[PDB]
């Protein structure tokens, strides 16, 4: 039917701009917690707080 | 109770030069499974101090600092570091019974003597026997140190089980011919323990008349060395997660380095009529979700374990130094030698928005193909995988090197790095490094050929 | 005592602490977990449980 | 899961038809056909491989 | 609905005359035709 | 002769008439006996007036509730030929447990299983029902995952009644810690409760039942909260004096189902509220690991099986009118998954429904979710929903749903050959 | 939002397992997958 | 329950559903002659007053 061709110089350009601008401020809220350390250290201190 | 009196008795032959004491255990199916145990080639384990470095390498300081230097010629630090770490682990003994049984039924049908505090019945579905020797470094002993295990069949893999000796030694410290004296004597207790992760458990026998019970060592477990002896466990475990930081972070400078315009890298027939603002939506709520699904069996952590590996870092300078020379010259192409990159495997994240499941661990063999191909990603069959289609799926991809690409689904890509410079150097060998092949029962003596069958002590047959 | 009475749990003002003795005897046992007072619905159900298993003729 | 149970059902997707749910819209006598397509997938009367 | 009866019938897709029906593995019995009358 | 009882339980479980608070009252009482003697006339009155007035069969949906009329109210409470159906029900399943095992052949144990447990998956205590109300005695083999690891630590079970113990009650739907009623289930009801759970129901249903969890603890705080269950002697002007006191719920709820001409409606509902202290927990959906037995255990030796049980719930078997504001739909079995029960409980899977018309079938093939559809891991494969669609409604349907459970490890193949079967 | 190209004009194709096509989700798919990304969090 | 056919019918071929082919009394083309409420999907059907 209707495609096209993958040739190296055709891109996707922005979405408007504002959704790269919700990326950089889900960014911004992702950088204060989340680390994944935290929850395996405060689960095997509280195991060894209980022990 | 073959490689139990054994070892014991080893352990106090060579107890003069590293004062370890010998930790009698067994495992059972909650450690593995019947299929596994079958063909367990070897084990090593490492006695790893409250300070957390090791028992192997240098008291003060160590050249494995210098955090990781992002190269690909040393690309740790070469493998001065891989002696190193292979002369972390020792080679303890082995033995398999791969055979229902209840355990002090099994020593009372050995010569052995039971008598526990209140009769335990113990069934479980095979045996394998293992003795561990943590070593204390004066006649004092440490109750935040840490052990850790590794479990090795013959393709090469590995399992780390690691947990504290506070645990191990926490109730027994405080109640606390020769093979003939032995049997007679026996056992004490048994008890099972829990690793530092609560994943598994596993069973340790104290007999009466070892040489441990004699030796008149002191236990002391001092707070703050049990609070910097799990900080040293954090950073362990550490070096996995913050990799996958650093593979996020460098996602988000480089999208706003570029602007939002990102181009294709990746064959992918595409439709102009179809929408993109659901594509790009679509973008940032599966990102998130490989993020809450990460683990060590990973695509990133498969692109970096055969860079440690022995032959790695001559090869990758063979690489280059291959690359970066002269034409061949008229003279060199009529009289030389003729001289020689097709294919590459590639590991992949495979994650799916419309279902939240994602695949962690993929090989890929890629390969350019002709007429201005940029990339083009087949199975380990040729089966052209076909999920890059779908508006369903967004796909990572990871080279031998640090490369990287971050594909969105018609096959536009973003050409990034790794970046490990974060990550120092120690942790970053001990949690995945290729361990060398060393040769046992049934392996050849030159370096590889056509390997016979597995040996496979089992339970099917009879033992021979 | 009035706190777990009027924010905690709700109750209307024309039964107090004089005409209820069991809920007089469960002040000093709700007042020692400060804690889950965000929580109002598991207290409720343990009031209910407590008037209900004091209504029987054993 | 006792939570996520409805969250299953908020996508509109379709789940795909197993394999030994497909061994049962055959009746007796033509289950040896060569129409039959989970054959190869019948190899042991003690095993569902 | 095409590609739903061709997977009820097990025949192939649409890919001076030809041979079509390419030969079967082995034959004990020789050749067959069977036409039909609804 | 068991026609007459196996016709009343076909016309009292596909009914869609089915009172609702039959569904409240198991949840409520958990089949303990104490709690049950409590209810003893509740359940008198409940089991006569409903039956006058309407002639389906109460309470045959739940199994606890069945045993325990069968057996505490053999003092005359009810009329002789109601206590003939429940005792005749009871016989049906002491008799299709007499077929199950080889009773000519079974005798000492076997590397600790007894003899029976390997011939037929019916008395294997590794096999669990879809609805468990206490925990068993046997639990050797078998582990109970509830989050991520398993709880083979024996310490995450303890429950009080009485003392009124508030941290279970507010960390009720959090599901590493449960609680169980510390009364181990003996091997005898354990058959018993399998065979209800997984013969009687689903060949007389036809798998309409379904299974639903009812929200408890947020039910319980608008529906005895009323002070005329608080302030009581330990009014009747008019009946609409009850109703304001009462509240409007449980007078459409209890309408007819306890109000007789002796005992009004404010009193029945006290004798309801009698027995709230014995309060459980939310439903919570377990997935049991258990690797087989010894004898199954030669090939594939690492093969565990997933077989996901209910904890606290109730078997339903339609959708109730008026409780649809605090349950939870649960499909969690190829057994009780009826999308009609289901859509009309929720809201999504009726939209899911409406989405995908065909899938409003009865033999399985309904989309179990993704933490429950380990076909190849489960011990009940698609046949079996393939035969109790299709299924009559008679005895033998149950006594063949009892005879396709017979192992296929080789010494059941030498029992079940060494009796010329 | 919308791409740009370099071909003027697209083309067909043969549906292989071999040529990497686009997905097969006209109108209706598109929209239940955004509003199953919005009922997911 | 006798009109379709409960061994075979999952899937579909269009959006309408597979039980919709074999039989009439499972699709929406055909309408019954006394109506109170009018049906949900309208697709392919086309009133007309």
């Amino acid at each position: 039917a209707v495609f096209f061709e993958p040739h190296e110089e055709n891109v996707l350009r922005c979405p408007e701009r504002v959704l790269r601008r919700l990326l950089e401020d889900a960014a911004v809220t992702m950088r204060g917690g989340g680390w994944r350390e935290d929850v395996l250290m405060d689960r095997v201190r509280k195991r060894y707080l209980r022990q | 109770m073959e490689t139990h009196l054994y070892s014991d008795l080893a352990f106090e032959a060579r107890f003069a030069d590293d004062e370890q004491l010998p930790l009698h255990l067994v495992l059972d199916q909650e450690v593995l499974s019947n299929e596994e145990a079958e063909t367990l080639r070897y084990v090593y384990y490492r006695n790893v101090d409250s300070a957390g470095r090791s028992t192997g390498r240098a008291p003060g300081g160590d050249e494995d600092d210098a955090p990781a230097s992002d190269d690909a010629e040393d690309a740790v630090g070469g493998d001065r570091a891989f002696d190193r770490e292979r002369r972390t682990w020792q080679r303890a003994c082995f033995r398999v019974l791969p055979r229902p049984l209840e355990l002090l039924d099994y020593l009372r049908q050995s010569g052995l003597t039971v008598t526990l505090e209140k009769e335990q019945r113990v069934r479980m579905f095979y045996a394998v026997f293992t003795t561990l020797g943590l070593r204390c470094p004066d006649n004092r002993l440490s109750g935040a140190q840490t052990l850790h295990l590794r479990l090795v069949w013959p393709d090469g893999s590995y399992r780390d089980w690691e947990f504290l000796a506070r645990d191990l030694l926490r109730e027994e410290m405080e109640a606390n011919a020769r093979t003939d004296e032995w049997k007679g004597a026996g056992v004490s207790r048994l008890r099972e323990v829990w690793d530092v992760q609560h994943r598994v458990r596993l069973r340790v026998l104290w007999y009466v008349n070892s040489f441990w019970r004699s030796r008149e060592l002191s236990y002391d477990d001092h707070e703050v060395e049990l609070y910097r002896a799990l900080d040293a466990y954090r950073a362990r475990i550490a070096v996995e997660y913050v990799l996958i930081r650093a593979v996020r972070d460098e996602i988000y400078a480089v999208l706003r380095r570029d602007g939002g315009a990102l181009p294709q890298r990746f064959a992918c027939h595409v439709s102009r009529n179809m929408s993109w603002r659901v594509v790009w939506e679509l973008c940032r709520h599966a990102l998130a979700l490989w993020m809450d699904w990460a683990d060590v069996r990973s695509c990133i952590i498969k692109a970096l374990t055969p860079r440690l590996s022995r032959g790695a870092a001559a090869a990758a300078q063979r690489a280059r130094r291959q690359r970066e020379r002269s034409a061949p010259k008229p003279q060199e192409l009529l009289f030389g030698p003729r001289n020689e990159p097709a294919e590459q495997t590639w590991y992949a994240d495979v994650v799916r928005c419309v279902r939240a499941q994602v695949d962690l661990g993929v090989e890929v063999r890629a390969a350019r193909c002709p007429r201005t191909g940029l990339w083009i990603v087949r199975d380990r069959r040729g089966r052209l995988r076909r999920w890059l289609s779908q508006p369903e799926v967004c796909v990572l991809y990871v080279t031998p090197d640090l490369d990287f690409y971050w594909v969105l689904p018609g096959g536009f890509a973003v050409s990034s790095r790794v970046t490990l410079h974060g990550l120092a150097q120690r942790a970053l060998r001990d949690r995945f490094q290729n361990f060398e092949a060393v040769l046992a029962r049934g392996m050849h003596v030159e370096a590889g050929r056509q390997e016979p069958e597995t040996p496979r002590v089992s339970g099917r047959r009879l033992p021979f | 005592h009035r706190h777990v009475v009027n924010v905690v749990l709700e109750l209307p003002t024309e039964i107090s602490e004089a005409t209820h003795p069991v809920l007089a005897t469960m002040l000093s046992k709700y007042t020692r977990m400060s804690s889950l007072f965000n929580d109002k619905c598991a207290f409720k159900l343990d009031l209910l449980r407590m008037v209900a298993v004091s209504r029987t003729r054993r | 899961a006792a939570r996520r149970i409805p969250h299953f059902y908020r996508v509109r997707r379709e789940v795909p038809r197993t394999v030994n749910e497909m061994k049962q819209d055959f009746v007796v006598t033509d289950f040896y056909k060569v129409g039959n397509i989970t054959l190869y997938t019948e190899l042991h009367p003690f095993f569902d491989f | 609905v095409d590609r739903w009866i061709r997977h009820a019938a097990g025949v192939e897709r649409p890919q001076f005359g030809s041979m079509s029906e390419r030969n079967a593995a082995a034959t004990v019995h020789g050749q067959k035709a069977a036409c039909e009358l609804i | 002769d068991y026609e007459e009882t196996l016709r009343l339980f076909k016309t009292t479980v596909t009914s869609p008439n089915y009172p609702e608070l039959c569904y409240l009252v198991d949840v409520l009482v958990h089949g303990n006996v104490d709690a049950f003697l409590l209810i003893r006339t509740f359940v008198a009155r409940c089991i006569v007036n409903m039956f006058h007035t309407r002639q389906l069969l109460v309470f045959a949906h739940s199994y606890a509730l069945v045993t325990l009329i069968a057996e505490h109210l053999a003092d005359g409470a009810l009329p002789p030929q109601l206590l003939f159906h429940y005792r005749n029900l009871v016989a049906v399943l002491r008799l299709v447990t007499r077929i199950s095992a080889l009773p000519g052949l079974n005798n000492g144990q076997l590397a600790e299983e007894p003899l029976s447990a390997y011939v037929n998956a019916l008395h294997d205590h590794r096999l669990w029902p879809p609805f468990v109300t206490h925990l068993p005695r046997n639990m050797e083999g078998v582990q109970v995952v509830a989050d991520r690891q398993p709880l083979n630590p024996a310490n995450i079970e303890a429950r009080h009644h009485g003392v009124s113990d508030v941290p279970r009650l507010g960390a009720m739907d959090a599901d590493e810690p449960l609680f169980v009623d510390d009364y181990r289930a003996t091997d005898d009801e354990w058959t018993l409760q399998k065979v209800f759970y997984l013969c009687l129901m689903p060949a007389m249903t036809n798998n309409r039942a379904c299974g639903l969890g009812l929200n408890l603890k947020t039910l319980l705080v608008d529906l005895f909260y009323r002070p005329a269950f608080l302030l009581m002697p330990a009014p009747e002007d008019s009946i609409a004096a009850q109703r304001q006191a009462v509240g409007e719920m449980l007078t459409e709820l209890v309408e007819d189902v306890a109000t007789d001409a002796h005992t009004p409606l404010l009193q029945a509902c006290r004798e309801l509220f009698l027995a709230v202290q014995f309060v459980g927990e939310h439903v919570k959906v377990l997935e049991v690991r258990a690797p087989l037995d010894h004898a199954q255990r030669q090939g594939l030796p690492d093969f565990i099986s997933r077989q996901h049980v209910l904890y606290n719930g109730c078997c339903v078997v339609t959708a109730p009118k008026t409780l649809i504001e605090y349950s939870l739909p649960v499909p969690f079995h190829r057994f009780y998954s009826n999308p009609t029960i289901c859509a009309a409980l929720s809201d999504d899977i009726k939209r899911y429904v409406t989405e995908f018309p065909h899938y409003h079938r009865h033999d399985g093939g309904f989309p179990l979710p993704t933490a429950f559809a380990h076909e190849y891991h489960n011990w009940l494969r698609s046949p079996f929903s393939r035969y109790s669609a299709t299924c009559p409604n008679v005895l033998h349907s149950v006594m063949t749903l009892a005879a396709m459970l017979y192992k296929i490890s080789p010494v059941s193949l030498v029992l079940q050959t060494k009796a010329h079967i």
